[PDB]
Order: C-alpha cells, then structure tokens, then sequence
C-alpha cells in the first residue's frame, strides 16, 4: 500500500541486473574513424569485470540538439559534453536538467495566466526553436512595460533557443507569448536531486552550474572535470576507474519511462 | 473575547446584497450564439 | 519521508482530479459537431467534474495510436474500435497499456540477446518493422540459418506498427532490424498497470493481454459495449463515469511511494 | 392469506425437507422454410409426450423477421424459451431484444410534446417501440437552456437512433432533454427495471456469444439463462432442446410474479 | 418465496399511532368543445398546486367511449376516466365500468376446437375488438342443442350483435356452442378476481346506472362510483382538480398492473 513510508524505521550498531550507456558527440566518432570501436570498447568492459550484454552508445549532431527533449537509456548514465566559451549556458542548464528529477504540467499561453509560488517552481523550454515573450502584471491586471493588447513589445528571454530554464519573481502573475508551433512550455517543480545520471566536463575548468540562486553554486560530488587530448584516452581513463564512478553514483533512482523529465497533466 | 469570530460567522448574510451593488454598477455582455460544426463545402457552376 | 526500503506495516482490523478520453476520427466525422466536446465537458460538471479539468486528445487509426503510446493522465480511458483484421494489434497495444513495462534499448549489430525468464518480451515500434531472429547453437553455430546470411531468417514480423515479440529464452540469438523505421527495446514486465481502462465498442472481448497460452485472464478493465451511433455510447460513458472509475485506483508509481522503486 | 407485507419466514435445518407445465417456443421462419417439412409440430409433441410432459397445451408461434419479432413482443406463457438467430452485423437487436425480455419494467407513457424529462436511478432506460423511431434529443442544462442544440429548432439534435424498429436508450441523469420524435407511429416509454425475470430464456442458436444485460458498462455478466450453441441444422438444434429439456426446466422456474400468492407486487 | 401467507402479524389497540404518476382520460368532444390549443400546460400548472411535481400529468383522447372500450389501456399508479353518460348505451357503460373496476385473470379459448362451460356462479365471457356478435347454443347431455341445431349455426340465441365490447353471462353445469366471428374479434373464458382500487370512474350526466356486478339481485354502488352535473368542459376539469385529494383518498396505488391490458392473460 503506502510502503510504510510513515512508519519509523530502525537498524543497530552491532550489525556487521546492471546496465551501462555511453553518451559522446559526433566529432569523436569521425576523428576515430572506424567502425568497431563498439566491439574494443564492449570487450574493454568485459574483461574490466562488466559483463558484456550490458554496454551500450548514443550520439547526437551537436550539444543543443541533444538537449530536444533528452532521454535516458540505462540504469547508469556517464555523459562527456565538449566545453567552449560560448555554449556554457546550454552545457549548464542542460546539466541542471538532466541530473534532477522534474513534475510538470502542461501550458497554455492562449487562455490563461501562471504564476510561480516557490523557490522551486521554475518553467522549462524544449523544442527546436524556443522564442518566449514575458510580461509581468501587477494586481489590477494591467500593463508595465508592455501592452497587454499588443504581442510586440514584450520583454526578451530567448531567441531560436533549444533549451533555456525561464525563472521570474516568484509569486506574482505574468503574460506568455511564444510561438507554440514548434516549442512548449512546462511549469515544473523539482522534487529532488537524481542519482542516475553523471556529467563529465572535457575541456577547460567546472563551469557547471546546477542553482539558479547566485549565493549558492556548488559543485556535486558527480561533475567530473579531465583535461583530453585525444578521445580513446579519454575513453581509457573512463574505463580503467569505472568502478569508483559506479561507487559514487546508484542503480536505485531508476526511470520506469525513461524519461529525463516526468510530465503530469 | 471569541465574539468576533460568532458575529462574522452570524451577520454573513446581508454581505449578498454587495454583489448587486457590484452588479448594478457594473456593465454586463450578452453574445449571440455561434454556428458551430463544420460548414457545408459549394462552389459556383461549371463555367464556359 | 522514508523511501527505497519496504517496513512491516501493521494495523488494528477492528476500528477531483484529471481524465483524458480518447476516440477514433470516424467518430467525429459520424456525429458532425464541433462544440460536443463542450457539451460532454458540461454533463461531466453536472455529474461531479469540475470543469476545466477533462481533457480530449483525437488520433486517426490505432496503428497511428500505437507509435508512443505513453498515456500521462491520471485516469485514462481509451475507446477503441473493433477491426475484423488487428486482433493482433487491439490486443498487443491492450497489453502494453495494461502493464507496467521496464525497458533496456539494445543495439541491434552489437550483441547477441537473450531472455531471462517467463516475464521478458521484446517490444517494438516504428513505422514499418521487419524482424528478423535466428537462433544460434551453444557453439556460435547457426541451426537453420546462417549468421552472415540476411535472407534465410525466421520471419516474425512485417510492416506492423506495434509489435510484441517473444522467442523461446534458454539460448542466444541474431537480430537484424531496420534501425531507420524501427526501434526495439529489451523490455522486462513488472506488473498490472492499473491506471487504464479499455472500453472496446463492438467485438466479443477477444483481447488477450498475456501470451501464455494455459492461462487467458479477463481482467475487468476490458470492457465491452456494442455501438451503432456515437452518441450513445458517449452517454453511456458519461452517465456511468462513477463505476469506472471505481474500477480504478490512484496510479501505483505517481504515488511518493514507488519513488526508487523504478519510479513513474 | 395476508397479501402485501413482507413478514419473516421461520425455518429449520433438523427437519426432513430434502407435470402440469406449459411450453412454448418462438423460432424464425428461415427454419420451417429450411426443414422442408409441415408435420414435425406432431412429431416434437410426441418427443414432448415420451419425456413426460402432456400434449394439446404446447403453442408454437412463428415471426417474419427478428425485427418484426423486435417489436411488440407477447409473451403469454409458462416456460418461454426462444431461438434467435446470430450474426455479425446485428448485435445490437439481439442485446436489446435479451434485455427486454430478461428483465421486468414497469413503464409509463411519454409525451415528449408538453414536458420535459430527467432520470433518477440507474434503472431508468428509455424504450422505443414502432415502425420507424428516430429519436431526436437535445440536453438542456440547469437553466432549461439548450448546449450544442438550440431549444427553438429540432433538426440540430443529437440523434440517438435512426429508424430502429426498437433501440434502449439511457441519458445522463441529473439534467434536462428536450425531445422530439414522429409520434404518429413510434411510442416512447418510461421504463425502471424493477427485478429479474426467469420466466424467458432466451437460446444463442449461432456463434460468438456477446449478449449484455446491463446499461452500465463495468459489468457485463453471461447469465446462466442465456443458452448458446453451435448449429448447421435446425433438426440438430430441436433434438439437442428436447433431450435437455429436463436442464431447462431445472435451470428455469415459475414466473415470479404469477405465483397466485404475490399479489399487489406490480403483478396479479 | 411465499410472500408472508403462513405467519399472521400482530398489532396493537390501546397503543396511540393516530414518480407517483395520474392519468386523465377524456372524450374527444370535450377536446374540441373546449378550443385551446395549449390547456394541457395550463392543467398541469393548475395540478402542480396540489403537490404533483412537474411530468406526472397525461391527457389522452378517445373518439367514442364503446370504441375506447377496445383493448383498455393502464397507464398510471392512479386512474381516473371521464365517461358521458348516453341515453341509450347504459349496458355499454356497465360492461366497460365491471371491465376496468375489477381485475380478471383469463384462460385462452377456441370455441372452433373445443367447448367450454363455467366453472362457478362468478365467472363470464369476455371479448373485446371491432365488431363482435356473439351466438350461443345449449348442449344437452347426449351433446343435442335445445333450441338449436348441432348442424346449423344460424338459428342459435343471439346475444351479442353490433357492440364493441361483450360481456356474456352463461348458465352452469351444461355445455354450450359458440359461433363467434372467430376474425374481428377476441374471446377469452374469464374469472372474476376481487375489487381492484387501480380505478375510478366520473360519469357527466346521467343518473348513476352502473351496475359492476352481473348479479341481478345485488346492485352495489361503491365508493368509487361519482356522477356530477356538467355543460361546460371547462367547469369539470376545474371540479375535477378542486377535489384530487378525495379521489386520491378513495384510490391506492398498490394495486398497479404491469402488462399494458387491464387483464391478466395466463394460458
């Protein structure tokens, strides 16, 4: 029934299947240049101590088209993302979803207003091209800043995006325009922390920032930072220390629906 | 001192009236009814 | 509060919400309206739905129905109308919406799959699937088929929307399928998903959701009306909403009680 | 006796505790026009007759069409037992011809032309019975207003049927429905199903069986006095009745309401 | 199972104790005497008053009284039919008013395949149809008609001709022969049941002939029986509707039928 989730647990102090997926862009697939790096990689794990029938990969075109709804395809999850100098929000906000669990709901931006309530309570933007409009209301339903009667003179958050986490003034009403032809929007409440997946930075220092409040942006004890080279050294390094990535992260946070994000009407 | 709470509970009824002085100053809207349903497809006649 | 560990729970034996519904096109172009929605969406607040709480969503085919199938709603109740020729598919997406599936992707030029036990079936999907299985020996030696050899395969499966697939467990096998078109994912079934219910208009209540042939279960949640206006089978739904959705409960995993326990 | 209250009944369990019939059947023409034959009414009497029920008391009576047998049924009899054809197309007719037969209502007269309409158990059901009934019904809300039809017209209904012989219909209780049907040949009738009724069975004389006996959906129960068998001959299917005839009997029982005892029960 | 018949209940003397439909039958001359096309809402909004809710109200036309008096119709917990008295139909009107009073529970009959007799001194002949004349000959022992032919069905004692509805008492203990028009018309062998209080009958005009019973001796005048006075419709519909409470004190319901006819047909 409720799995006595209300009912006191206690231990004492006298008391002395899995599955693995890759996620890696395409640039290193064309600088390898073959076609079984596959079968050296599943025979690398097999003869580590990882079963084989257990070991599988994913690629994607670029960083921001792997971020169109991302997906999950393990019981555990290790994904290398390339850094640059430009594309650090995305890398950021991408990680941010990707290594929590999220509820959300669907929107309408056509017959009705939202309102965020908490500290929690943030809107997540996926799709091909994401172009949000905002105007904050006050009390009597008026307008400051923007016409309420007109869609051009709004305020711009986003522009041909394909992921971006929108975050206003919690508690107060406000006005959505955005053409849903090809993007939605979901309001969202993050329930917790997710202990399936771990993002791995190649490139530069941890830029990675998973809090949207300024006074805290802590780093995991799940963000890797390794510098690289070459990527079959990388993939020697992930493979020789496999066992302490499988230590730090857990197999008990599952997705029945394999789904980054949970979607509740 | 628990009076406040018994009279607000008590004296509640005549707050109704406040809605018609809401309502009559207020300025209502009737709409006529739409065709609703799909609509019957007839161009013209063959032309020469 | 406490998740992931299950506790004796003891007791004394002595002492609004969603739903979406779905509906094939036919059904629209038979009743000729656009503001029905609206009115069932009244009758539902007269019975005790709040309004603006009941969702429609519209597809055209059950094949079209089939590719994702994944239902978000916290009651569900799905129309589906009897063919003479989709048994397999009526039954087969009855299955998948009826049980709680916990699927691995697999890559299908990498490995050699099994099957562990009775409760493993291979699900599949896509716009065309053409499976292809040929089970190899103990000594990586083909038995009827050769493992370089794309024509001599055990045809299973052609041009199918939604496929379930099982093969006899107990010993490796060979998969080529067309991963341009299809997609299949080793899938382990866990137990009953009670948050759908299937009301089938016409037939007679043929849908098997196992495919053991011993047992063949009717579970309640197929139930069976005949049709000959839409209209009359909307308002026996809407009438008698309150018995169906008795029949169902509050979903087993949206709880924060199957929180890892392969939530949601 | 005492008529009309209910009173308990003593009992015991230490005390030893443990014809005159009248059969008739109803069968399709398609099966004398098949059989070929005039005088096996003679020879299923003398069949009647070697089991043990007496002759001159059994009636038969034949029906054009299972739509003709549809409308207006008589059943004026002891042990009803009826033969209806099955098909694949006609689901429907048989459901509701089962259903009317199986169960008793007690109905009232509807005049759909200065009054308005609403249900109040889930026994209410609608039954319409004529040559051509096509029911045309608009649902009117709380204020008496029309929603998805409008009030002053009538062809912008939400039909129910079409030309059925006989078609049940059920509305959502709780509102208002304004109606409109040719009623210079069709009747519609309030009907509220009161209790069971055992003095029918009706015989699947066909395939798939898919007969429903109740309005709502969850529940769709394959009563014991529903009888279903395969058939190629209509010989075949008679002898098969006769030789269990002593299972029908058995399974079957007096009407319940003809017991010359239930009197002011809505019945004798 | 036995419907309480075998335990008498028990009371108390000193002790201190201290949708429910009705239907209206009238005859067609009323419907065009009265020229309204919408009196029907007008009645039913006059008969709210005396607490029957809304959609409890019928009004149904007949063109003649002998022609209503063709397969009768019960339509509700609570029957009341106006009927006008003519000065040459009284036999008409008793056989209509002893039809519907009573309940009758009828065996099948065929006279062209076997005779019948009364079993008892309170059982008759019923038939109802279009056209119904009805001949009946005595059998002696030795199966010989007295007064009447075996051979010839022509010269037998006419009882019934030109009526609608024929309600035939006949002698006990001898048989009898009918040559009944076995096309246009229905005859059933009747027993008379016991006072049914489903019904009630208001007569305009007249001076209260109606005798419910076909023993000549008794002629009782039951509560149930009303005549008043009448020359506009409109004023006994308005007598009719001051006074439900009296007619409905005279009534119950517990006495409803199922079938549609007013008579049980067991064979």
């Amino acid at each position: 029934q409720n799995y006595g989730i209300n009912l006191p647990i206690t231990g004492s102090m006298d008391i002395a299947t899995s599955t693995l997926c890759l996620y890696y862009p395409t640039e290193a697939a064309t600088e390898i240049n073959d076609n079984s790096w596959k079968d050296t990689l599943s025979q690398l794990f097999l003869t580590k101590g990882w079963p084989t029938g257990s070991v599988y990969f994913k690629e994607y075109t670029n960083i921001a088209s792997f971020s169109v709804d991302p997906q999950l395809y393990c019981d555990y999850n290790v994904v290398l993302m390339k850094y640059d100098a430009t594309l650090q929000l995305d890398m950021s906000e991408l990680a941010d979803l990707i290594l929590n669990e999220w509820l959300c709901n669907p929107m309408d931006i056509t017959l009705y207003y939202y309102q965020q309530t908490d500290e929690a309570n943030k809107w997540i933007s996926m799709g091909s091209s994401c172009t949000i409009k905002v105007c904050p209301l006050n009390t009597q339903t008026l307008g400051i800043g923007c016409l309420t009667t007109d869609a051009t003179t709004f305020e711009e958050v986003a522009t041909a995006e394909k992921l971006v986490i929108t975050d206003v003034v919690d508690g107060v009403n406000h006005k959505l325009d955005v053409t849903t032809a090809t993007c939605t929007i979901r309001n969202c409440k993050k329930l917790g922390p997710r202990e399936n997946v771990a993002v791995i930075q190649v490139g530069g220092s941890d830029i990675l920032d998973i809090t949207a409040d300024p006074t805290t942006a802590p780093q995991t004890e799940r963000m890797m930072r390794i510098n690289w080279k070459k990527w079959w050294q990388v993939f020697y390094t992930v493979v020789d220390y496999v066992d302490q990535i499988i230590q730090v992260m857990s197999k008990r946070s599952r997705s029945l629906n394999s789904a980054a994000f949970y979607y509740r009407v | 001192a628990s009076l406040i709470y018994r009279q607000l509970l008590t004296n509640s009824y005549t707050v109704d009236l406040s809605d018609e002085i809401q309502e009559i100053g207020s300025t209502k809207s009737q709409n006529v009814t739409i065709n609703p349903g799909p609509f019957a497809q007839t161009g013209y006649a063959p032309v020469n």
